[PDB]
RNA sequence: UGAAAUAGAACCUGAAACCGUGUGCGUACAAGCAGUAGGAGCCUCAAUUUAUUGGGGUGACUGCGUACCUUUUGUAUAAU
RNA sequence: GGCUCAAACUAGGAGCCGAAGCUGCGGAUUUGAAACUUGUUUUCAAGUGGUAGGGGAGCGUUGUGUAAGCCUGUGAAGGU
């Protein structure tokens, strides 16, 4: 190893994790990719 | 002593030694471009109007600089739609000075 | 030059004080005492007790000739408010806000 | 090149004397609405008030076609309940003649500050004398 | 990794509140409200760039409509006479030409009325 | 006194809302989401041989133009 | 508003206006395509309204290493 500056995860090893509800401009915005009112927007649910 | 020239898809009304900002011109600073296909020449009296060119009739103009114009913002909102976009722009120009109207 | 005086916290609102500022606002110090000393108004004591703080400066501390002087500058700016309780009826409370002011006056030539 | 505006100290207006004798109300009308604001002009820009004075004679021999003399309604409510009025194209000619004809034109006109002020180098009288001959309208068939 | 955020929402408020300079009352002093103002600017803004384009060949035709009738012809018989005559000049020239340089604008309206 | 006192004790820094004072321009014949696109005039700085540009403030007058969120088949909505 | 051999209607004809449609000019970008070939370069073709939603690429913030570094009273953070 060179240096621990310059050590990269050679691309495509990581990823962004996902941040549901963080504005318009990241996809995720608002319902955070729920859809609207209904048992699977809400806090708790799951698909049994 | 003014003359009318197609530029960048925009017609001009110029004079000598006036300073015109047209659209970006692939061509260096300080080099010198030839209008050959002037649409009307008004020296003084005389009044060549061109169909479409006057024939024989040219301007040049010299390059002095390239550049990018005042930043716009353009906004879109779409309204109770979750809806919003911003961006910038820039046009690039170029600025001609008109050296001379040749008849 | 200019001399200052202040009177910070005066027991009364600014808005109360800025109807007696007004009106000697530019005025020469004569009269200027002279509104101040037959208004009706009590932030005109506040305001008199301020401008004859700033003329006794201007006289000691600065030297100049009181007979040419006038009020340069004057304004009132809110000072710290004193929070209050008033019952009122079926057991509700009201917050009471007893305001201060602040009075800046600024003589000069 | 730009395109420029008038500039309101750089204009000029003219005065032209219009008879409207047995001419038609809204023929006439459109024409005189026309120089008012300046539309005859190269200069003409909306935001500047580029027309002339016209000064319009014989106001009470305007003519109108049809049957419109007699079926041509003026309403106005003065503001009370109940309190709306008509009155003819003929008795309106008899009692205000002058009326009929600044009618037409604030009508054509735009609705604003600057309509407002081009209304008024309308002078516009009844009979055959109108007391301008200083400023010299020049005579305007139109 | 506690973050305060109180840095960075000074700045964004400050850039929206900026931007919305000149304006009356709550619109540019508080940002809920500025915010939107700021947002209904940018918009019209950008509908008033292709309605500028609309409105400038608007006023260029009605002043070669003037021109053309102050000597001869209407617009539109004139537009027709430099279709034939082929001329290439577009309205922004012509009207400057009309405002600026009437002997020129003769000209050229003749042309148009000799091509007719 | 202190390096500093708009470090003076409610005392480091001292934001915003909110309230003043001063200067410049506009505003008392004109109807509406208060901006936007144009645009006269005035004021002010810098170059320039001297009102000609450029930057800044203001904005007469003209066109266009019924907030945002949510929820909805659908909202300027007098729906939240 | 106003309009009556219309500025109405019927039947034709010729001009013109008219949109963010199309063209012109300049720029960005998605996908695919011939190559010094990983944006190394020049282009070409077709695209680029968008809610729910799916996919892609980034910005900024606090903290740890890099860092006993680098910057900083010849003025850090913060504020304007």
């Amino acid at each position: 190893g060179l240096r621990l500056n310059e050590l990269s995860p050679g691309v495509g090893a990581k990823k962004t994790a996902q941040r549901r509800g963080r504005g318009i401009g990241s996809g995720l915005g608002k319902t955070g990719g729920r859809g609207v009112k209904g048992q699977k927007s809400r806090s708790g649910s799951s698909i049994r | 002593m003014y003359a009318v020239i197609k530029t960048g898809g925009k017609q001009h009304r110029v004079v000598v030694d006036e300073l015109l900002k047209v659209e970006l011109l692939k061509a260096e600073q300080g080099e010198t471009i030839t209008f050959n296909d002037v649409l009307m020449v008004v020296d003084g009296e005389t009044v060549k109007i061109g169909q479409p060119v006057v024939d024989g009739a040219s301007v040049e103009v010299e390059v002095i600089e390239h550049g990018r114009g005042e930043k716009i913002r353009i906004v879109k909102h779409n309204r109770r739609k979750h809806y919003h976009k911003e961006q910038g722009h820039r046009q690039w120009y170029t600025l001609l000075k008109i050296k001379a109207i040749n008849a | 030059m200019e001399v200052t005086a202040k009177l910070r916290g005066a027991a009364i609102s600014a808005q109360k004080v800025r109807l007696v500022a007004d009106e000697v606002r530019g005025k020469s110090i004569e009269r200027a005492l002279d509104i101040l000393t037959y208004s009706n108004k009590k932030g005109a004591v506040f305001v008199k007790k301020c401008l004859n703080s700033a003329i006794a400066n201007a006289e000691h501390n600065h030297g100049l000739d009181i007979d040419g002087l006038k009020v340069a500058t004057i304004y009132v700016d809110e000072g710290i408010t004193l929070k209050r309780i008033l019952p009122r009826a079926k057991g509700r409370a009201d917050r009471i806000s007893k305001r201060t002011c602040h009075i800046t006056i600024k003589v000069g030539e | 090149m730009k395109t420029l505006s008038a500039k309101p100290a750089e204009v000029t207006h003219d005065w032209f004397v219009v008879d409207a004798d047995g001419k038609t109300l809204g023929r006439l009308a459109t024409q005189i609405a026309s120089r008012l604001r300046g539309k005859h002009k190269t200069n003409y820009t909306p935001h500047v008030d580029t027309g002339d004075f016209i000064v319009v004679i014989n106001a009470e021999k305007i003519a109108v076609t049809g049957k419109k003399a007699q079926d041509k309604k003026y309403y106005r409510h003065s503001g009370y309940p109940g309190g709306i009025k008509e009155t003819n194209f003929t008795k309106l000619i008899a009692h205000k003649p002058e009326d009929v004809l600044h009618k037409a034109v604030k009508g054509m006109l735009p609705k604003g500050p600057l309509g407002y002020a081009m209304i008024k180098k309308l002078k516009l009288y009844a009979g055959t004398d109108h007391p301008h001959e200083a400023q010299q309208p020049k005579e305007l068939d139109i | 990794a506690r973050v305060k955020r109180g840095v960075q929402a000074n700045r964004r408020h400050k850039k929206i509140l900026k931007r919305a300079k000149g304006y009356y009352g709550a619109r540019s002093r508080v940002y809920r409200v500025a915010v939107q103002a700021v947002t209904k600017a940018g918009q019209y803004a950008y509908r008033d760039r292709r309605n500028k384009k609309r409105t400038f060949r608007r006023l260029w035709i009605a002043r070669i409509n003037a021109g053309a009738r102050l000597n001869g012809l209407s617009y539109s018989r004139f537009i027709n006479g430099m279709k034939k005559a082929n001329i290439t000049i577009d309205r922004r020239v012509l009207a400057d030409i009309a405002m600026h340089d009437a002997a020129t604008f003769g000209a050229l309206v003749e042309k148009a009325k000799a091509e007719l």
